[PDB]
């Protein structure tokens, strides 16, 4: 009857603290326990790999979060570096309570974990996106720990050329967490995309890299952009929407380009092979930097006929538009290419990845969809129709029809009601009209006769902001109220950050304070115990409106209309002493580049936060072990323990 | 006669033979300004022939490029009295004067600004203001080629190679303007340092004097005076040296030789120098610098024969040549040809380069050519050998304070 | 017949030349104590500068600021774009373009400053007369045969009339590549250190008849780590005896194919080690005389008529000297 | 006034081409094409170009069919300002589908040359662009020497670094220059070429566009600035341009004529004094 619970992330990262959750159950009120938890050897040999940390838990305090440290010296000495086959390790909890109470053969309870040397966040940016051969290349890397604080650990950068051969390598100490460096591209180097990689010296797998392009080019004077009238082409048999483009050419310093535009059309497939339309080439004189050309109906039909292609065959193809504008009388040539144009059967796209699977019977099913305009920003105010067909629970199936428009940014939350003893649920989601986007998903049901169920209801479907408190409702379903409390934890960046206990009540609430470090996605895992069988449910919550912990603001005094050689009073504003890194880039580099490389912004940093997340889907599971595995934890209660994850990817 | 409307704005002018045909008009402007045109010809009674006249301001060269750094303020050509500041990016330690002020002679002050990280085997030679450099690799055995810009003339080394000892071969090039000259105060320490390297054994010194028609009788008198103080000072150091006096013209004349033993006596050399006159060079008034250098080479070969091929007594013999000319070699061929013979016979290499220094002191303000003086003078790192002085007063001034 | 203005122009000395054209600047890293003002000096390039920004602080983590677009515009300039490739002794046609964005007709005399190493048209002293209508642009064609064989500074200058005091001057250093085209001589040698015969190998020295003097001889070694080579390349050289040792495997395997610049004149030797199937590719580059108007396309413009020159470009006798 | 252009186009490779091609000819410095001629050109059924656009010194033509043979078409332009300097223009022909498959052609003025004339020999060569040699005639015209005009030209400006009296063996034309192979009668002066001697060959070259004539079998006095061409044989080879003094030598009879005694005698007096004594400065 008494039990000891062991909670820990499925993957342990070397050199950074590990959070271990420990818990009791059904223990006498006056009873207390003693013990220590430590990482043991992968059992190929037997040497402890971490210092022992004590825990003192009782009836009134039956939970505690232990910050178990895993120093690199102990990991190297005990034999993790000498391991064979895969990278596993064992975490066990040692306490005489097991033998004293449960009369177990051993006083050791543990889990199987994967150990990876990846740690810290490494960011690095180069001088320019594109360079000429024989041109000096400058770059710098930033070293940051788990909490993105500046890190002083030594790092080993390297440079790989276009062919992939290493060209440079520097093992550099970190006094200021920034390492500036420069090198010269060989004058005989062929065009290609070079790569600069940076790793922590003791972290083998912590390689963060950036890429820059090398090409024989000269700086352009103006850039040409081709913007389609609509980023989609409707190819439904009933009608085909007109194809129209607005070709613009403007001098980079602002003024429009005067010249002519040479437009060549063609069909481009997914592989990349482009078949040009012989004929229909349009040449126009740019009037106010712009030329508005369009493809007619009969012209396009004849073009398809010449290639012996049908409208119904245009599935997945792309209408390829290329331009080569000649400045007049300047004579300069600049080329623009269009490849985003896609033949589609519906002007909308449905993303159902947010829809939780394996949902509990007896509680509302939260269908969540993202109505994103095809190759565009999320759409707002677009109706969504879903037909829910509850499969036979013993009677005839029933069809439930709910309609709800998109509140904003494509977010639609449709709480369909699921009856008890449901065999399986079939959903058919349709959004937009006419020519809707059809998305179909089917979900099974948990096995009948289970020990119970837990439901997590989130009244506010809008994503929480930074610093905004989030409250969830927990309700046990399908079992008696033998238990007195349930327990919940919050997972961010693959580490257990919070643990608490809430007493069982009626229509209960659990409040979670969304800290900044919990962004951009944290897992909420809650579970209770019906006798000796665990039942759990994990809800994934994403955090939007990501912003820096501090702030950095650049501003230029006055209007942005200067003259060459004049003075600029650039303004920097922040809230603390910061190693501000600056860089002024000529805009023409973006135009000359074959592929436009977006600069470093908060999106990449927040993705770097999410790169350490161990989550597997939007949460939920048939059993407690499945819920914990999807969340990214390892659970062992002495009788049932989840196996170590087969792969980090969790396909 | 020629028309009288030959006035220059802000300056004066002088005439050689009045307004008669064939007379040469000389234009002069105060310091900080350069005459333009420099001189006019009265023609065969026609309108004045030029190779409105205005004293255009002096303007120092502006940095064409500044590798791994910025320079403020940025101008096309800095005027007189202007300033330029040279600070460069992080990881690079500046060398030379960060602040350089354009002097009225058309030259900056202080060493040329350059910052080097030190990764290269040799120190960064840098881009001297007004010049450009080709080749950004400082590896051992690598080379850099310099080219002037606009209408500047290159004085110094047009090609430098990073030698094994970590010093670039040749001197640091300095793009110069045709109208630019040298102040005595600037050039006295350079001559002192070069002669200090020379005195660091027995030394052979040859003094070459100009006695053509272009140089005047008074000008040659000041040349003789400066030579006399020069030989007076070197004998005051109690160092074994032999000095020879050569005064060249269309045909060179030898007033003293190193073969004679009298060259090691102060009274003898001064008596030989004072006996010089203009009458002997009056019959032929050319400027055959090649012939003078060939006479020097003949002295070299005679000393060779009398001393010996491999005798130590000659191996420790160092040679320093001084030329007080107006830089108008117009017969006998290129004077550089005889310098090639001298370098060949002396077996000049990277090690024996200490044994040969050639000083080419130009004098005058009208017909002095920078290319000729630069070509004659020797080129060594950190030292200047080719000089131009506007007046022989400046020549006497620089010599009388030349040593310390 | 056409009216020409002479010497009533701008003095050409007041016109401010533009010479700083950096692709990127402001690469410094600054310590901001919650407030700092930087006095940046804008470069002479006429584009828009997107000034990036990243913050790294010990207490507030990391932030990336929004880039600031900064625009520089002159309203009348001589934009000049040098050709990508300029070989010595090869005729190229410089194309300075005068963009006149004002509201008045402008007459400008365009000329290239005569410099040593450039053979211009008529010695480089003549100034070409062009007129740029308001709100338009005109190109001026300068044909140059560079004989410098080294980098040289040109300064194209545009001089308007004294009635309308405008003008621009641009001074970019024009790197002159050396005579001929580049040739590549790669040499492939499979590297099996297990076989004792492959322990020591020597690459033959280069004796190429068509190699041009001052052939910028650069050697790069491309050695592949695919299977632990300790290839030590030893070589006598005119510059000196230099040997740099390559350890490709580093007791590790993540795309460790290596490339290192190798500085040799003629001779080269190999000392192998380890156990692997690596490949050595010493790459030699040098100038060569070779040729290729397209073989596919061709074009010919023939002109007949009377063209009036400006009495300063007529190459003939003055008839009175 | 009005100048008739003619732009010609054809293709030979036949492989890798896409047919339609873009013509981009740049007119002379002070010329803009007539729009009337071009619109008449494009209004014809077999116009050979589907589109055109010209502004100032630029003309754009879209050739939608480039065949094997030489088909081409011409238009007429007008002059705005006189051409400031004699110089060829550039015309470029682009490929519609692969613009990187291009190649420009240099076309000269109606009578001038295609490329800048440069006296190129050995591995270094000189800028041959400049002015015509004058071929000064004072004794032949009978004009007496004034203020030593030959001596003034030799010593004052442009100072001469080489001076010889040469007998012209032959007249030949190579590339853009007319080569006069000459034999050295005497060496008056020399800065470079220390190996000058009597009875030696020297190549004197002048641009073919000029009318300068050096009759073979006659002697002339040539003075001027050096060249850096080296003749590919070893001896420096001189070019004739501005700053070069060329005078026809006194013969048995033209110096006999009455007004010419003083002139020919004075020129020979210059000969002996300058060769023997020097510049005297
Ligand atoms: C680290 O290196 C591995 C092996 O080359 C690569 O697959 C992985 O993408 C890298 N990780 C990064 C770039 O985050
Ligand atoms: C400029 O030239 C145009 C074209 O010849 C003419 O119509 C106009 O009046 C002129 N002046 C202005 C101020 O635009
Ligand atoms: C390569 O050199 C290292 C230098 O430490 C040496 O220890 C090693 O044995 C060599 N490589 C192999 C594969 O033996
Ligand atoms: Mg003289």
């Amino acid at each position: 009857k008494p039990r000891l619970l062991l909670f820990s992330p499925s993957v342990v990262h070397l050199g950074v603290p590990l959070s271990v959750g420990v818990q009791l159950q059904d223990v006498p009120r006056g009873q207390v326990v003693k013990g220590s938890v430590f990482l043991r050897n992968p059992s190929r040999n037997n040497v402890p790999c971490s210092p022992k940390v004590d825990f003192t838990l009782s009836s009134e305090r039956d939970f505690a979060l232990l910050s178990l440290q895993v120093p690199l010296k102990d990991a190297k000495s005990c034999g993790l570096h000498q391991l064979l086959r895969g990278p596993e390790v064992q975490l066990v909890a040692h306490s005489p309570w097991l033998k004293d109470s449960l009369s177990r053969t051993t006083n050791i309870q543990g889990i199987n974990l994967l150990f990876s040397s990846r740690r810290g966040h490494l960011f690095l940016q180069t001088d320019q996106p594109i360079y000429n051969p024989g041109q000096r290349v400058r770059y710098r890397v930033f070293a940051l720990d788990q909490k993105m604080r500046p890190s002083t650990d030594t790092i080993t950068v390297m440079v790989e050329n276009s062919h992939g051969l290493r060209v440079r390598k520097k093992e550099v100490y970190m006094p200021s967490s920034i390492f500036q460096d420069d090198f010269v591209i060989p004058d005989i180097s062929e065009p290609g995309t070079w790569k600069i990689s940076a790793r922590f010296s003791d972290g083998l797998e912590s390689n963060s890299s950036t890429q820059f392009e090398v090409k024989k080019y000269v700086l352009p004077n103006f850039e040409v952009k081709i913007t389609p009238g609509k980023p989609y082409i409707l190819t439904v048999p009933g009608h085909l929407d007109e194809m129209q483009l607005d070709i613009q050419a403007r001098y980079i310093y602002g003024k429009p380009v005067q010249g002519v535009a040479y437009v060549r059309f063609g069909l481009l497939d997914e592989d990349g092979k482009k078949t040009f339309f012989r004929g229909l080439e349009s040449q126009t004189k740019l009037v106010n930097g712009q030329s508005h050309i369009s493809l007619s109906k009969a012209e396009f039909q004849d073009a398809l006929e010449k290639l012996n292609m049908g409208i119904t065959d245009l599935q997945g193809l792309r209408l390829y538009v290329a331009a080569a504008i000649i400045e007049s009388p300047g004579g300069e040539m600049e080329e623009a290419e269009l490849t985003s144009w896609y033949f589609v059967s519906s002007p909308f796209s449905l993303d159902l990845s947010k829809t939780k699977r394996h949902l509990v019977p007896g509680a509302p099913f939260l269908l969540q969809a993202l109505v994103r305009e095809m190759s565009g920003s999320p759409a707002s105010g677009i109706p969504v129709k879903v037909s829910a067909t509850v499969s036979s629970p013993g009677s005839v199936p029933e069809v439930q029809d709910i309609q709800q428009n998109t509140d904003g940014s494509g977010q639609v939350s449709i709480p369909i009601i699921i009856p008890q003893t449901i065999s399986e649920l079939q959903l058919s989601v349709s959004a937009g009209s006419p020519h809707p986007a059809i998305a179909r998903l089917t979900v099974a049901a948990p096995p009948s006769g289970g020990p119970g169920f837990l439901s997590i209801e989130r009244p506010d479907s809008r994503p929480p902001r930074v610093g905004d408190t989030l409250n969830l409702n927990l309700r046990a379903v399908g079992s008696g109220a033998t238990f007195s409390h349930y327990y919940y934890m919050i997972l961010s960046r693959g580490q257990i950050v919070f643990m608490n206990r809430e007493p069982k009540r009626t229509l209960t609430s659990v409040s979670v304070f969304v800290d900044h470090h919990l962004a951009p996605s944290f897992y909420f895992v809650a579970f209770y115990y019906h006798g000796d069988h665990p039942v759990a449910n994990s809800l994934r919550v994403d955090v939007q409106a990501g912003a820096c912990e501090g702030k950095l603001e650049l501003s230029v005094d006055g209007a942005k209309q200067y003259r060459n050689g004049e003075s600029v009073k650039l303004h920097l504003e922040t809230d603390s002493l910061a190693l501000v890194a600056l860089g002024a880039l000529d805009t023409a580099l973006y135009a000359a580049g074959s592929k436009s490389h977006k600069p470093l912004n908060m999106g990449k940093v927040f993705e770097a936060m999410n790169s350490y997340d161990l989550g597997c889907g939007p949460g939920g599971g048939d059993s407690a072990l499945q819920v914990f595995q999807a969340a990214g934890l390892a659970f062992s209660d002495g009788d049932q323990w989840t196996l170590s994850r087969k792969r980090l990817s969790c396909p | 006669s020629c028309p009288q409307n030959v006035n220059i704005s802000g300056g004066t002018f002088t005439l050689s033979h009045g307004w008669a045909p064939g007379s040469l008009l000389t234009y002069s402007c105060p310091q900080g300004l350069y005459p333009s045109p420099a001189s006019r010809l009265c023609k065969s009674s026609g309108q004045w022939q030029t190779p409105k006249a205005v004293c255009k301001p002096v303007r120092c060269p502006a940095p064409v490029s500044f590798e791994n750094g910025i320079y403020t303020p940025r101008l096309g050509s800095y005027p007189v009295g202007g300033n330029v500041s040279f600070e460069c990016e992080d990881g690079f330690i500046l060398r030379g004067s960060p602040v350089r002020q354009c002097r009225p002679n058309g030259m900056w002050d202080g060493e040329t600004a350059v910052c080097d990280n030190g990764a290269g085997h040799c120190p960064n030679p840098g881009i001297s203001l007004g010049a450009v450099r080709t080749g950004f690799r400082f590896g051992h055995g690598d080379k850099v080629r310099y080219r002037c810009s606009s209408n500047l003339v290159l004085t110094g080394s047009s090609e430098r190679e990073c030698q094994g000892n970590g010093v670039w071969s040749g001197t640091e090039p300095i793009c110069r303007q045709p109208y630019s000259y040298d102040f005595p105060e600037d050039v006295a320490p350079a001559l002192g340092t070069s002669f200090s390297h020379m005195l660091g054994g027995h030394l052979n010194l040859y003094l070459l004097l100009d006695c053509s028609q272009s140089v005047s009788e008074n000008d040659f008198l000041i040349f003789k005076e400066s030579a006399s103080l020069m030989v007076d000072r070197i004998f005051s150091f109690e160092i074994n040296v032999s000095v020879a006096i050569i005064t060249f013209a269309s045909e060179p004349k030898v007033l003293m030789s190193v073969l004679n033993d009298n060259s090691r006596d102060m009274t003898e050399v001064i008596s030989s120098l004072e006996n010089a006159n203009y009458k002997d060079h009056e019959n032929g008034t050319g400027t055959n610098t090649y012939a003078a250098l060939n006479s020097v080479y003949l002295m070299m070969n005679n000393q060779m024969r009398l001393l010996g091929m491999e005798t130590m007594a000659w191996q420790e013999i160092r040679h320093a040549i001084i030329l007080l000319t107006d830089g108008k070699s117009n017969m006998g061929g290129s004077p550089k040809t005889a310098v090639d013979h001298i370098r060949e016979i002396l077996n000049i290499n990277q090690k024996r380069n200490d044994y040969l220094d050639i000083y080419a002191i130009g004098v005058g303000k009208l017909d002095v050519d920078w290319r000729e003086l630069n070509e004659l003078g020797s080129k060594k790192d950190g030292e200047r050998h080719a000089f131009i002085l506007q007046d022989t007063k400046a020549l006497h001034q620089v010599f009388e304070h030349m040593l310390d």
